[PDB]
């Protein structure tokens, strides 16, 4: 029944205002000493450049009015009060999206005796941190995390930390993401001498495998077919569909994960630029290859394909190592030879490529 | 007289000096128990994508105070009035394990006063909770998802949770057609945190759950099975006709196109992989080495002894082996030789790890 | 002027208490006469199993302590007054997504001198319909709706209804879906004894034409040209080609029309199923082609076709009514031969599943 | 002395003795008369998948009151005061036709009062409405779309609206871009309904509204009519490449795409239908006829007199048939024939088909 | 404690009504001076004409009641307050869609012993500016900004500016999208008089890397191959496979390209415009191929080709200086001849467009 008592003694509205601030001595500083407890990353959402976060921050402090005699009160060294009539410092983000900066539950708040309070309610926050997408997937991103008030400033209150790293014993795996540092650090403006803030700065690398298996296999595993083409005859009539079927697909994979990533015009990924270059090589290979098989087509009454062609080809074919040589039977010659050619400076800059990326 | 008037006059005497934030005990070392329990009403939705679960469930919480009691003779004979949660004790209950959700009931039904100080309250619930996806065997899964309820700023020498009915109540489920409900049991347990010295408990529920596989047996596996007895032909299919390649390429897009969709339906998790996927992955493979194969089979058809030379052993090599093939300068009779001798063991590649890959589970 | 008096006399806090529920001798029921009427079937989402209608549910009762004298009062028969102040039974849905129960508007109310009341407000509801899919498009629909309290019980109101058909006045036509029937029946269960409720039952049936024209017309088109490609030569070089599309554009409206649907696993539509069957049938199609296609293909050299065949293909002609025939065109009449009893036993299969359909 | 000091005790005057819920009149028979008006800010959107229209709009209303009235002079020359309208009366005023929304203002912007008992008020809302499209003639289409207001629970005794501008005003509209508005009006009515004898008023508004054509004239219609023009030509193609089912195949499969696309943009009212879905669908049918027709012709080029025979009758029937045709043993010349004689009916028909259909309109 | 007093003393609701306004001597007017602060553009949406910004505007005035002694209070000279309780003036935007005009947080409120404010909130606002769209993506946005109050008029307060600029201090980079000017305006009508309002435009340049990789290297690489089916031989029987493919490619990237961008048929991009004109090119270029094919698969027993072509075409050989030349290798030969021809122009028409741009 003391309970009772003492609570409707200790908040009495008369005695008792929550609009103002627990000072004496000289407009003296409040100190707020908070510390964040992760419980798991929900989500990281990069199209939209987004963290959603469970988090349980403490914050304690002192309050010279919330006092009274335990052995008068049974003694009673601990009550529960609600958040809602207490003082309380404000304390949210800063670079939140939803424009929800505040707490959800706002649970109860203990107190003692000597006037100390221990004050931590549960939260889901959605951060806003910038994605580096340059090795994409085996990337380390790096979302950040704002604390301060917005109602006081540093001449009326001053935050401080209690562990330098934010406590994951309640944490649970979150599969995609790994975490690897969660540093905290306060900062401070000389220039302005009015702004306290912590930030806490989480390390993220990425699980690979999943998009590895579902985007890389088929990319490179598509594009080793570039290269080909060449050692295809132009009888068959099939190169042309060979090439655009590629050419269509490796589109598509390239719209593709560019839906998958931000559309931030900063920093490009590897996979698209690669996927670009070699684009742009195939198309020279079906340029190249329909002039081949035009040649190829030719027949004798046509053209005559005089003197250049029958000594500079019929005499290139050893520089080649490529051997031993009726007209149209020529004319298909000098295609394959041509083809063969294309063929070997293509490997070539298919393996200086692949150099390039390393 | 009126029942009405007795109840008024009851209501204005209970209420007169009641504190809500007071603990309803009477010695500090006593604690009240506080029965709990559920009951579902449907399951909406199972978000395997964003891991997600989302319940509609009826709380049910009941306990007893020393300060809402009375005599009933005096008073008509009245034993059970109804008032809403908002002016008496109403415990914090919470659950650990929310995601994107509101951590508390926000619809606040009222409440049953039943004469002894005992009080029940059942106020709904929609629920975000977060279970962990394990897809290896897809579509024949059977998930399983958690619910940690308990409380928040009261130990256990406060407060000591009690369940009521060891099984989750389905008297009201409502089929949602593709998840059942194998069972759900409920636990009790404690725990400590490094906040605090104290030990406090909490409850946790467990819905083991499994998916009927008819949707996706008939529209997503059925389609990738049909276009894979097409992985091995094309070696059947000769090289005067001009067909080959445009069939290869054409399996390898659909199985691409089949993996890149499937890979929307289940997680991004790294821990596994399912079952599916790697199928498909193997296929295309094999089917791209075809492409390679059959390519070079179409280079050697259409040579021709003047271009092209050197059937120096190959000569004997191969008039040796196309008896113990049982058949029987032709550049296009080793091409066709060559290529039954990769249809066999094509087949026999497909063959085996179609096999070897899906044994182990059953 | 006097409104103001009897309203302020009537609605006085002390006099009168909201938290209570009228009774008097022996804490007699206090029956709740309610009838819905609709205005309008805004939608219905299969994909989600859901329902959105636009409703005024008319609830009816009795309070004692709501009643004056009418010639004291200038002679005022019937007063306005706010639904907030005064009592009121609650009443929602069960089946309800969205966990949005209570009504939007919480419209004024009537009162007489008698005591009666008569409180009809507005509301859109979000209800949980079942959708039963195997005659899709041609579906007869059957959407539930519930009515029951949710903080008393049997012992304290009675439910009632007014007519057993929902009100159907002031309904304007919506379109796509038509309603056939609206019964409306009182539930009770003799174990509990502490169950009541109203169940309105609508019935609804889709019109067709919509999505008859977008996909069943295409679907069927389409479909017929699977029992074709055997009537095309194999000397074309195009019997891949057409089989293939087909198949594709089938694979195409199958995952498209089981988006249309939800994904209950309970039941199978008929669209689906026909689908799939064609498929499985073209695909035989495909392998046995092939099949065709080489034996066409093959030369004297390579092969002999040693007894068997001349002999049972050369007399296997008359047996289709099909006639009279160096060697490789020997090759292609069996080839020929071949496709045309494929044909027939193919064209007898599809007449035969036209006919599995009835 | 100050004009705040005044203006403060005439308004602690005013709300001594006030009733919200009391209407202000003095005789029970004498009744109040509701000014009404609108004023469009723009016209966010109008989904015609779901026949929705959203509106932002700032309505207007004004009254006169009875009691709400003084004399100026003795208040230092106060005439005009503001109060919010959370503190007098304030009607019912609802729109029966919504469709997602909230039936009434919930901004609650302040209201004006005169000195002769008239007030005003002037609060913004967003509307959601439901208005049936109609689709026939797309995208040249007029839409029109209806809004109506009323009253609740008073009849025509105690309630009279009145209209105050016959048009909506349009004085700070913000051009949507694709929809303009032709003219919007404003009626009033009166109705009697089932639940009650006394009739009750109304007033609707209805918006005639326009659709700007460049866009789905530039994206959406002229690559379906210039692939259109490829129907009938492929049997001006011949038989010896192999490239015409090709062609009829993707013009097949184009439209088809074409058509399940526009699907997302109309509603699924069965009443009508478009007249661009119809054309489409009857290219479709002439083009999978064209296929058939081809593969006969396909057919019958490639035969040959040893496996094939029975040229009896054709020979005169063909023979006599090229010289009316203008065109002048042998299988080919007649496969040439056949296509001449089928591609000229079907140029026939898409012309007389493509024409017929858009005529009566025009 | 004086605090208490002070506060307590400041808002009495006897003493202070916040339903008025502050005026004296004659119904003056109170000025308003407030200047808008940036944080960040968090979008632009543009198939919806939207943008989601985070802005902090402060304001101030003056307030004759709200003033005190400082040496009494023991010397303050400043407090805070909560700002529902005393008055403010009514600011927002009018542009507004989501219907939310109002601010988030509602902050605390300063307040000195000369009885000034200063006011500052935070807020997101969905202001609705209008999309200019033809220099895609190479474009100047330009989004505006309302401010005026909607209660009071302009013989009540008198809004004023305190800097011509939007302050950009706390701007954090967006990535997309990069400013350039914000401007701010006061306007007001003649015609009216009381009509006053704060205007600010902020004028917006987009990155365009992205979106020119995502989009017009494929576009542009992919037309370049409308002028090349020519060079294709016609025995080859395939040109038919290669212009389809391009048409419908072309077909996609449009239809894709018209989503991206709103449904606004005041103006036209220019990249719509370019594709829909080659579009018809190569619709032009597959008839004329067909009838190129055509004319080449004649044989001598089906037409005589009498007079006009032979001396037409073998005589117009030179005219391109196209050279030199059974019946169907002359049938053969007029369609390579055609067939040039209609490449010539066809690449001269493509540069002509390509100028055409410029
Ligand atoms: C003060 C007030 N409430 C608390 C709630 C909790 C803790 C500490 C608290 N301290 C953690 C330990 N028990 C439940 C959670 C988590
Ligand atoms: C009393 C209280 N509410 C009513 C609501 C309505 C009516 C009569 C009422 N009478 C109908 C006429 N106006 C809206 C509906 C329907
Ligand atoms: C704390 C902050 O705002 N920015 C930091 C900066 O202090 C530091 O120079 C740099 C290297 O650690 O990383 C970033
Ligand atoms: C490894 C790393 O870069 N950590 C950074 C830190 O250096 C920096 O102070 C802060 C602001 O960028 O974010 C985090
Ligand atoms: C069938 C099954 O595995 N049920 C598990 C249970 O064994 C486990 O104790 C609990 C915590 O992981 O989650 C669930
Ligand atoms: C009312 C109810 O809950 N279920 C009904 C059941 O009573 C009835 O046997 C059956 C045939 O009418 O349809 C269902
Ligand atoms: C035609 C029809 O089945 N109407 C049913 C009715 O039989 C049943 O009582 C109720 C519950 O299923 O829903 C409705
Ligand atoms: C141009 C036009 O048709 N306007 C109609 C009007 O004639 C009709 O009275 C009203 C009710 O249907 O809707 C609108
Ligand atoms: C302020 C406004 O509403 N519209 C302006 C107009 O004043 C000005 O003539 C024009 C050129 O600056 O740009 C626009
Ligand atoms: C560069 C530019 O056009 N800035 C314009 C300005 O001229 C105009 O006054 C206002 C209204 O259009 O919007 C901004």
């Amino acid at each position: 029944d003391t309970e009772e008592r003492l609570v409707e003694h200790l908040l009495d509205p008369s005695r008792y205002n929550k609009l103002i601030r627990p000072a004496t001595n000289g407009s003296e500083l409040v100190t707020v000493q908070l510390m964040v407890s992760l419980a798991q990353l929900i989500s990281v959402h990069e199209r939209e450049q987004i963290m959603t976060t469970n988090v349980w921050l403490t914050q304690e402090w002192e309050d010279y009015r919330l006092t009274w005699k335990p052995e008068e009160f049974d003694n009673m060294k601990k009550v529960r009060l609600p958040s809602k009539h207490i003082w309380l410092p404000d304390v949210v983000l800063y670079n939140n999206a939803d424009g929800m900066y505040e707490v959800s539950f706002y649970s109860n708040a203990v107190v003692s005796y000597d006037g100390s309070i221990f004050w931590l309610p549960p939260a889901i926050y959605k951060s806003a941190c910038k994605i580096e997408v340059k090795h994409f997937p085996f990337d380390q991103q790096n979302c950040t995390m704002k604390f301060r008030s917005w109602t006081y400033d540093r001449t009326e209150i001053d935050l401080v930390l209690k562990s330098e790293v934010a406590s994951l014993d309640d944490f649970t795996p979150s599969g995609e993401w790994d975490i690897v540092a969660l540093p905290g650090r306060r900062n401070e403006n000389p220039d302005d001498s009015t702004y306290v803030d912590i930030t806490y700065d989480f390390i993220i690398r990425r699980k690979p495998l999943f998009y590895t298996i579902n985007l890389i296999i088929p990319c490179v595993l598509i594009t080793s077919l570039a290269i080909l083409v060449f050692y295809l005859p132009s009888d068959c009539g099939e190169k042309m569909t060979l090439c655009i079927s590629v050419l269509l697909a490796l589109t598509v994979f390239l719209l593709l994960i560019s839906k998958i990533v931000p559309p931030t015009s900063l920093d490009v990924p590897l996979v698209g630029k690669y996927l670009m270059f070699t684009m742009v090589l195939v198309t020279f290979s079906i340029v190249t290859s329909v002039c081949v098989l035009n040649v190829h087509h030719r027949s004798p009454t046509t053209h005559t394909m005089a003197p250049w062609v029958k000594v500079v080809f019929l005499e290139k074919l050893p520089a080649l190592l490529f051997m031993q040589q009726s007209v149209s039977e020529d004319w298909k010659y000098v295609a394959m030879v041509i083809d063969r050619l294309f063929l070997w400076i293509f490997v070539f800059v298919c393996v200086f490529g692949t150099i390039g990326m390393f | 007289e009126t029942r009405a008037h007795a109840e008024e006059r009851l209501l204005k005497k209970l209420f007169s000096g009641y504190n809500k934030w007071s603990r309803p005990v009477a010695n500090i070392s006593d604690v009240v128990l506080v029965r709990f329990g559920l009951s579902i009403a449907q399951l909406i939705d199972v978000d395997e994508k964003n891991q997600m679960m989302t319940t509609n469930v009826w709380v049910k919480q009941e306990w007893h105070d020393y300060k809402l009691r009375w005599d009933p003779a005096d008073y008509e004979n009245v034993t059970s009035i109804r008032i809403p949660s908002e002016l008496i004790w109403r415990p914090d209950i919470v659950l650990y394990n929310n995601a994107d959700g509101d951590f508390a009931v926000t619809h606040l039904t009222k409440a049953h006063l039943f004469h002894d100080g005992r009080v029940q309250w059942t106020p709904p619930a929609i629920y975000k909770s977060s279970c962990s996806i394990d897809v290896t065997f897809f579509p024949f899964d059977q998930q399983n998802c958690t619910m940690k309820f308990g409380s928040w700023t009261y130990d256990k020498a406060k407060i000591d949770l009690v369940n009521m009915h060891s099984r989750v109540d389905q008297l009201d489920f409502w089929e949602s057609g593709e998840w059942v409900i194998v069972d759900a049991v409920g636990t009790y347990n404690t725990r400590k945190y490094e906040c605090c010295a104290e030990i406090y408990p909490d409850i946790t529920y467990a819905f083991v759950i499994r998916r009927l596989p008819l949707f996706y047996t008939i529209n997503l596996i059925i389609p990738c099975l049909l276009i894979s007895c097409l992985t091995v032909l094309v070696f059947y299919l000769p090289s005067e006709c001009g067909e080959k390649i445009t069939l290869c390429i054409s399996v390898l897009l659909s199985l691409t196109v089949f993996l890149l969709l499937i890979t929307e339906i289940i997680p991004s998790t790294s821990l596994v992989i399912p079952l599916i996927g790697e199928y498909l992955l193997f296929t295309m493979i094999f089917v791209t080495l075809s492409i390679v194969i059959t390519v070079f089979v179409l280079n050697v058809h259409h040579r021709s002894p003047r271009t092209h030379t050197m059937p120096t052993w190959v000569r004997r090599v191969f008039l040796d082996i196309v008896p113990r093939l049982l058949l029987m300068e032709d550049w296009k009779y080793v091409a066709m030789v060559i290529d039954r001798i990769f249809l066999w063991m094509f087949i026999i590649v497909c063959l085996l790890g179609t096999v070897g890959l899906f044994l182990p589970p059953w």
